[PDB]
């Protein structure tokens, strides 16, 4: 509960984080960790946040052997540098364009909420959403040309993307006349329909009564001859951008649109303008002289969907094809609380497929990277002969506190578990990790349990960089 | 009142003296430090023992009681190297913390270290050495030995050898040829402030803060006409003009009657000063006060006395001089009369109080150490620590084995624990090793203090044992170098390590079981 | 002396003392946490620690001005400067109260032996100039002496090249604004790439091409928000809207002329101080230029010295001023935001170095580094004299300290000796914080110099005496010169406090 | 702020959702009768309708 009385309810480690209020000044930097989880990884956040105080029980053991910090400090720097190799060996090669593949290597990132049952019909969404937005030369891919759109009522299996430029705002629904638009124009205005109004001071002199209404009557004519070379151009679908800050509207612009037969829609974000006209591929118009037919585009029809009171505009097909194509999918749930919990569970999926296609590698996760590195460690770390050896062979016996917290939150045993991992990842192979639904130790790959190098990677990087500034800190002074 | 239960009772409750303990820590060994503790009253104890400390402290958590009530048989059963020992009483509860957190139930993690604390007992007996099999001469050179990291071990450890000789010579005049005997309660040990801590003499007997009243005499006569013992006499009826004690009446019902009252107490002066001038005791010592006009008669039949002594000291001086206190001056005689070889009064300070002292140069049941030194806080610290050098000869004497000290124990016995957990598997192959992992912190900590590598040491001391079985190589407290034992004279007695450490594990067995606290008021 | 002269000692020395951790290459950082705001700073110089802790001794906030001084000149190790002057005041309140001894008389003593210490600095000067090939490449390690003294440490071989090729390209600038850094949050400092141009933070339009080759960049201060704003006290007078609604139309055509202004220029590329209308900014999309704004101040004048260029605000005349081009402008995403990539200037103005971490805090804390270590390089440019530091130079000017106490003898050689005395402990408190014996260390590095070897000095990694010509660890004359002679005349002021005067507060 | 960990959360919410759920359901069935709120703000509206009466009434424990 936050001052204002914000309810969230997640088990995300980043959301906690956000709003959780810390009187502890070095704590407080554990905020920023979470920070840079979600911009790298951003994906099970919920697996990655425990990386946040894993080391503090290592940290605090190494503090009675009377070891200078920077020499903890730099043992924990040359012990992620080889975690890293170690994690690139047991790789697995995956083709960058795939369908069963993203499905089941996304499918665990798509079960963490109750709201997984739902998640069979989540998993063609986000993987389509990859596959029409992407590129085969492994670009950044920016998550922002897919826009989660949230509305209230209905149920997650009515959930779809659609292929097309869809709306979020209604129109003014006064007039409502026209009740569909097909095979016509959809335009963008940057400008607003408004009487003129200079930001300066304005002194109309008028020396007769009929010049009031003859203004009234300007007024009425100069914006219908801007709708006069809309109505010419056969636009029947204007954009307007946020009505609220100088200009607005008058209440005579709708008897003009309305007899014209043309859909009007105010209150646009102008980063909202930027997403639409990357997809829908329209020039914006700033004003009726630049207006013209070439900037205007096309659409096959425009539905609009009207669901548990609610409606929505559709746009279906797109007339000039361009090379940044957007995409979006409209989340339906009860109410806003299961919107927040699909909010972050679909955050995380686009994260995963990101992250396969910056890098195509994939290891099994879910308790083997954990125990799989922590042997190859401290068997080297034996080798080492000094503080180095002492240093690494405490922080791999860290790396099992993950599965034994997974044991002791899923019930099991945590040795009756470890002891079953200890065994069989002695030798070893691949794909050996904790079974939750199965209770014991199985194939991973079966199970759907799984993870992108590149997100185990810059998981045990931020880890390693989290231990380096709590290190980092020597004293705690009191500053004005 | 408060809530408490789950692991909020069954951490904190084991962490609150964790923190506790860990204070005490510091004084672990001849390199530890002392400690000030303000009492209630407003006086302020300093001393670094375990014991003293934790008796007069006051702490809030109920588990205080826990350790002082371990520390009340410790004395009455070993009470040897309380500094070394109360730091290894709450090693067992540290390492049962992160059996919690490995989901071994608490029941478990207690059985667990019986069933390793007997296999560990075994071990030790292996390299555990017989004195009792030589004479008694080279068992005297034994204690030298011995008392040398055994009696120092606190401060005034700069010089040991004028203490070297004082407990060594104390336990000779009482014991058995054939080393089966001890006597602790007939041995007391009353100090005083001044001179130096050097000075320090063995003088056999019982030191009187009271000296000889009415000033008109020599302070003390060495010599005796009689011999004999000096004939030492006390009376346990008090010394007064005999008058009944029981409520009554006087009649006077003529001058006459008035006169013999006169002449009542002056017939009974000459009568008690007579029955002891005939007895010709010199020393008689009165309980509670004397008579003002026999005062003199005392000193004119040359007849010592003293006054306000208390009972306790009285039963120490009638064992010593092998005499018998007069209960009833109709029952005086010459056979109770005791044997006194020396008294004399010390000068002590310029004035002050001149403190009485009784010596007996030849075989005494009483055993007393002559203390003196500057420092008036270290009078009751190096007491109590002499006073434990009682039961360090009484392990010596009950048990004839003795094992080679310095922390070589705790690392014998972890090699075999080690091997004994493999043994049975399942989950006691953790829980046993738990049981030796606590005992390795003991040498990891003594090596803290000194400033030496807790690990290094302890790695050294396991790869050395491993080829050669011999247990004299053991952690170096005061930086010898070379960490034999055997050319250092480091031993330690076998059954002071053993109850130590087996009554401490039988104790943690019910803290462990401890869940909900409930606290009443008094 | 006693009453007068209090807790300016002990209390100027617990302030040194929460430093003493910061001080050298192995020490660490405080954390400094305000008590407003609820915010925090992680920082090593002593410039802010000072700054932001209350001082209740007024001798505690002179130390905060004489640490100014040294943060613009030096900026680096200034720890040592305070905590220098704090062992000249514990050896005051001996021969002050103990020895009995008048102030002047001991700061006498100190400024005889300040002009010693001047001397000693001189004559142990390395002279490196003439050629720059062995020079620059000396740079390299000279650089690494001053340049981390933080627990970043780790990226000292790779900003070794990047800091060394940021002066090749200014080839010869000494002002600081001439270099570019950008604080990039997430990856590892190993990340920071080098290139020759700038990169924006900012973003192109909504149609403006990604790619463009062969541009020319112009910038300008003018305002595109709107219409026109005129003089102040204006006014419209119409008889009705006909005439008004013309009069903000035609604007929008009278700034058009402005950008065919523009178009006559043949620039690919137009910058804006202010925002800009989407009116004026469709405009720019027609002849295909891209377009800048949202820059406050120091927005246009940072790419002014890459670009060369020159602010032009009337745009009348496609001849004089300025004209810049640039080979490559395309805009490169790196990490969240998009940023913009300029590649292919016109000439090596200037230069950008960008910086890539995952904590923020590395980020403001690392940009000192880097700036002050640009400007050692602009210093071993000008002044060419070099000195070696380590513990080093201390026991130097022991030897001349203790060499005039012989000539002086007299009372004053106790004050010389324990300006001598504290130049001992400040390679005792360097060595502190790295955890090594101090009596070891210092006499085996005090009596190698008595015996003629000045080459020797403190090695804090392997714990002994090594090289500092082999480690590489050099300092040049003027950073040695400006700490020691600010040190010495910093107590000097401290010394000649016989009162305290405590005013109320308001 | 104040934060509570355990059994305490879930027993307080449980209660606090009990309590408010035993005044609804005197309604329940044809036997049900409708209660009366008071606002303290003058206004009143008596109905068996849990919509308007959870909407109208104010929720203590934020798990309500």
């Amino acid at each position: 509960k936050t001052s204002r009385g914000e309810i969230i309810i997640s088990n995300d480690g980043h959301t906690i984080l956000k709003q959780m209020a810390i009187l502890h000044p070095v704590a407080r930097m554990l905020v920023e960790v979470s920070a840079a989880q979600d911009s790298e990884a951003g994906d099970g956040t919920t697996s990655v946040v425990i990386l946040t105080g894993a080391l503090l029980g290592a940290a605090e053991r190494l503090l009675n052997k009377g070891i200078h910090p920077t020499i903890i400090a730099d043992s924990f720097q040359s012990a992620a540098k080889r975690s890293v190799d170690i994690l690139l060996e047991m790789c697995h090669k995956v083709s960058l364009s795939d369908r069963e593949q993203l499905v089941r290597a996304a499918s665990t990132s798509l079960s963490s909420k109750i709201v997984s049952q739902y998640s069979s019909f989540l998993a063609p969404l986000a993987v389509d959403s990859v596959l029409k937005i992407s590129d085969e030369n492994s670009k950044n891919v920016d998550l922002n040309d897919i826009r989660l759109v949230k509305k209230v009522g209905g149920t997650i299996d009515d959930t779809e993307m659609i292929d097309g430029v869809v709306l979020t705002q209604t129109a003014i629904k006064s007039a409502g006349g026209p009740t569909r638009k097909e095979k016509a124009k959809i335009g963008l205005i940057q400008f607003q329909i408004s009487p003129p109004k200079p930001d300066t001071e304005n002194n109309i002199i008028v020396n007769d009564y009929r010049q009031m209404d003859k203004i009234l009557k300007e007024e009425r004519a100069y914006l219908l001859n801007i709708c006069k070379k809309i109505k010419k151009a056969k636009c029947n679908v204007l954009l307007i951008q946020k009505s609220i800050l100088r200009d607005a509207v008058n209440d005579l612009a709708l008897h003009f649109l309305s007899k014209l037969n043309i859909m009007v829609v105010k209150d646009i974000e102008r980063e909202e303008i930027e997403f639409l006209s990357k997809g829908l591929g329209c020039k914006p118009i700033a004003d009726i002289e630049l207006f013209t037919e070439d900037r205007l585009g096309s659409a096959d029809l425009v539905e609009e969907i009207d669901s548990d009171g609610s409606k929505i505009v559709r746009v279906t097909g797109i007339r000039n094809n361009n090379a940044r194509p957007t995409v979006s999918v409209v989340i339906r749930g009860a109410n806003n609380m299961i919107i927040d919990e699909t909010e972050r569970s679909l955050h995380d999926a686009l994260c995963v497929i990101r992250c396969l296609v910056k890098e195509r590698g994939l290891i099994a996760g879910g308790g083997a990277p954990e125990i799989e590195i922590s042997r190859r460690l401290s068997k080297e770390a034996r080798s080492m002969e000094g503080v180095q050896a002492f240093i690494w062979q405490e922080f791999a016996s860290a790396l099992e506190v993950i599965p034994t917290t997974l044991a002791e939150n899923a019930g099991l045993n945590s040795i009756k578990v470890v002891t079953e991992l200890r065994s069989k990842h002695e030798n070893g192979e691949l794909n050996d990790g904790i079974s939750v639904r199965r209770s014991g130790t199985t194939n991973t790959y079966e199970e759907h349990i799984l993870q992108p190098v590149l997100v185990s990677t810059s998981a045990i990087t931020l880890a390693s960089e989290c231990v380096k500034s709590i290190l980092r800190i020597d004293d705690i002074a009191f500053s004005r | 009142k408060k809530r408490q239960h789950g692991l909020e009772a069954k951490k904190s409750h084991i962490l609150a003296a964790r923190s506790v303990a860990s204070i005490i820590k510091t004084s672990l060994g001849p390199r530890g430090l002392d400690k000030i503790l303000i009492s209630p009253d407003g006086e302020i104890t300093i001393t670094n023992d375990g014991a003293t400390i934790l008796s007069q402290m006051e702490l809030d958590n109920e588990i205080a009681k826990l350790l002082v009530q371990l520390s009340k048989s410790q004395d009455d059963e070993i009470g040897d190297g309380t500094t070394g020992v109360v730091v290894l009483a709450s090693a067992l509860l540290d390492q049962a913390l992160e059996l919690i957190q490995k989901g071994i139930h608490p029941i478990k993690i207690a059985n667990g270290f019986d069933e390793a604390a007997k296999l560990a007992i075994s071990k030790l007996e292996e390299t555990c050495d017989d004195i009792s099999a030589s004479n008694d001469e080279l068992f005297r050179d034994f204690l030298l030995r011995a008392a040398k990291t055994s009696l120092g071990s606190k401060i005034v450890s700069k010089d040991h050898d004028r203490f070297a000789e004082m407990a060594v010579e104390a336990v000779i005049n009482v014991m058995d040829k054939d080393r089966k005997d001890v006597d602790f309660d007939l041995i007391k040990m009353q100090g005083r402030v001044g001179g130096s801590i050097s000075d320090s003499k063995l003088i056999n007997g019982v030191i009187l803060d009271k000296d000889f009243s009415h000033p008109q005499m020599p302070k003390c006569v060495l010599p005796k006409e009689g011999s004999d013992g000096v004939k030492l006499a006390i009376l346990t009826c008090p010394f007064e003009p005999p008058k009944p004690k029981t409520k009554h009446k006087l009649d006077i019902s003529s001058v006459e009657e008035y006169q013999k009252l006169q002449t009542y107490e002056q017939d009974k002066f000459k009568e008690m000063i007579d029955d002891v001038k005939k007895a010709g005791a010199d020393v008689v010592i009165c309980q509670w006060g004397f008579d003002d006009e026999a005062n003199h008669l005392l000193l004119q039949n040359d007849l010592p006395a003293v006054r306000w002594v208390g009972g306790q000291e009285l039963e120490h001086i009638a064992i010593s001089t092998n005499g018998r206190i007069v209960p009833r001056f109709q029952d005086l005689s010459k056979d109770k009369l005791g044997t006194c070889s020396r008294i004399y009064e010390q000068e002590f300070g310029t004035t002050k109080d001149r403190m009485l002292i009784i010596e007996q140069s030849k075989e005494t049941k009483t055993v007393t150490c002559f203390v003196r030194g500057s420092n008036k806080m270290i009078v009751d610290e190096a007491e109590r620590a002499l006073h434990d050098s009682l039961c360090v000869v009484r392990n010596l004497v009950k048990d004839s084995r003795v094992v080679y000290g310095g922390g070589a124990a705790e690392v014998t016995m972890s090699l075999a624990v080690s091997e004994e957990a493999d043994k049975q598997r399942g989950i006691d192959q953790y829980a046993f090793r738990g049981f030796a992992q606590a005992l390795d912190t003991i040498p990891m900590t003594l090596a803290e203090n000194s400033g030496l590598d807790p690990i290094g040491t302890l790695s050294t001391l396991k790869s050395k044992q491993l080829k050669e079985k011999i247990s004299n190589i053991g952690v170096d407290c005061l930086g010898y170098g070379s960490n034999d034992m055997k050319e250092l004279f480091v031993v330690d007695p076998f059954i002071g390590k053993k109850q130590q450490i087996l009554l401490a594990t039988q104790l943690c067995r019910m803290i462990l079981k401890i869940d909900n606290v409930i606290i009443s008021g008094k | 002396a006693e009453n007068a002269r209090l807790s300016a000692f002990v209390g100027a020395i617990a302030v040194g003392d929460l430093v003493k951790s910061t001080l050298g290459p192995k020490g660490m950082d405080k954390l400094l946490q305000s008590a407003s705001s609820n915010t925090c700073m992680v920082t090593n110089d002593g410039a802010t620690i000072l700054k932001s802790i209350p001082l209740d001794n007024p001798a505690a906030k002179v130390l905060v001005n004489i640490s100014k001084v040294q943060d613009d000149e030096v900026g680096d190790g200034t720890t040592s400067v305070t905590v220098l002057s704090a062992e000249l005041l514990r050896e005051a309140e001996k021969l002050i109260d103990q020895s009995k001894i008048h102030p002047q008389t001991i700061i006498e003593g100190y400024r005889l032996a300040s002009a010693a210490a001047l001397d000693a600095l001189t004559k142990a000067a390395v002279d490196n100039s003439h050629d720059k090939t062995m020079f620059r490449e000396d740079l390299i390690h000279i650089a690494k002496t001053t340049l981390s003294s933080k627990i970043l440490s780790q990226d000292k071989d790779h900003f070794a090249e990047l800091a060394t090729n940021a002066i090749l390209r200014l080839k010869g600038s000494t002002n600081l604004e001439h270099i570019q850094i950008i604080k990039i949050l997430g990856g590892k400092l190993s990340d920071s790439f080098l290139d020759e141009g700038f990169i924006l933070a900012k973003k192109f339009g909504n149609n403006q091409p990604k790619r463009i080759e062969n541009a020319k960049i112009l910038i300008a201060n003018t305002t595109l928000d709107t219409d026109k704003v005129k003089i102040f006290g204006t006014k419209f007078k119409v008889d009705s809207t006909a005439k008004l609604a013309q009069l903000e139309k035609a604007e929008r055509e009278k700034m058009k002329n402005k950008i065919a202004k523009i178009s006559k220029f043949g620039i690919n590329t137009f910058i804006n101080r202010q925002l800009i209308y989407d009116y004026p900014e469709q405009l720019f999309t027609d002849l295909g230029i891209n377009s800048i704004e949202h820059a406050d101040f120091e927005g246009v004048e940072r790419l002014a010295l890459v670009t060369g260029g020159e602010v032009v605000s009337t745009f009348d005349e496609p001849s004089k001023c300025k004209l810049g081009e640039c080979d490559v402008i395309e805009e490169i995403m790196l990490g969240e935001q998009p940023f913009l990539k300029f590649s292919g200037c016109k000439a090596g103005e200037a230069c950008t170095i960008v910086l890539r971490g995952a904590t923020d805090q590395t980020l403001d804390e690392a940009e000192r580094s880097l700036h002050d270590a640009l400007s050692v390089l602009s210093q071993t440019t000008k002044e060419t004299r070099t000195v070696l530091g380590g513990g080093c130079a201390e026991m130097v000017m022991s030897k001349a300290v203790d060499t005039e106490a012989q000539n002086i003898d007299g009372k004053k050689s106790l004050a010389v000796e324990a300006f001598a005395r504290a130049l001992r402990q400040l390679p005792t408190i360097l060595a502190d914080n790295a955890g090594f014996d101090s009596s070891e260390l210092v006499s085996k590095l005090r009596s190698s110099i008595y015996n003629g070897i000045s080459t020797s000095g403190l090695d804090l990694n392997n714990g002994t005496i090594a090289d500092m010509r082999q480690l590489g660890i050099v300092e040049s004359y003027k950073l040695k010169r400006a700490v020691v002679s600010s040190a010495s005349e910093a107590a000097e002021v401290l010394l000649r406090v016989d009162n305290i005067i405590r005013a109320r507060p308001r | 702020g104040e934060k509570i960990s355990g059994d305490d959360i879930r027993n307080q919410n449980v209660l606090a959702t009990m309590a408010v759920a035993n005044v609804v359901k005197s309604s329940l069935g044809p036997v049900g009768l409708d209660k009366m709120l008071v606002d303290d703000i003058g206004d009143f509206t008596v109905t068996n309708d849990g919509a308007t009466i959870l909407s109208l009434l104010d929720v203590q424990h934020p798990a309500g």
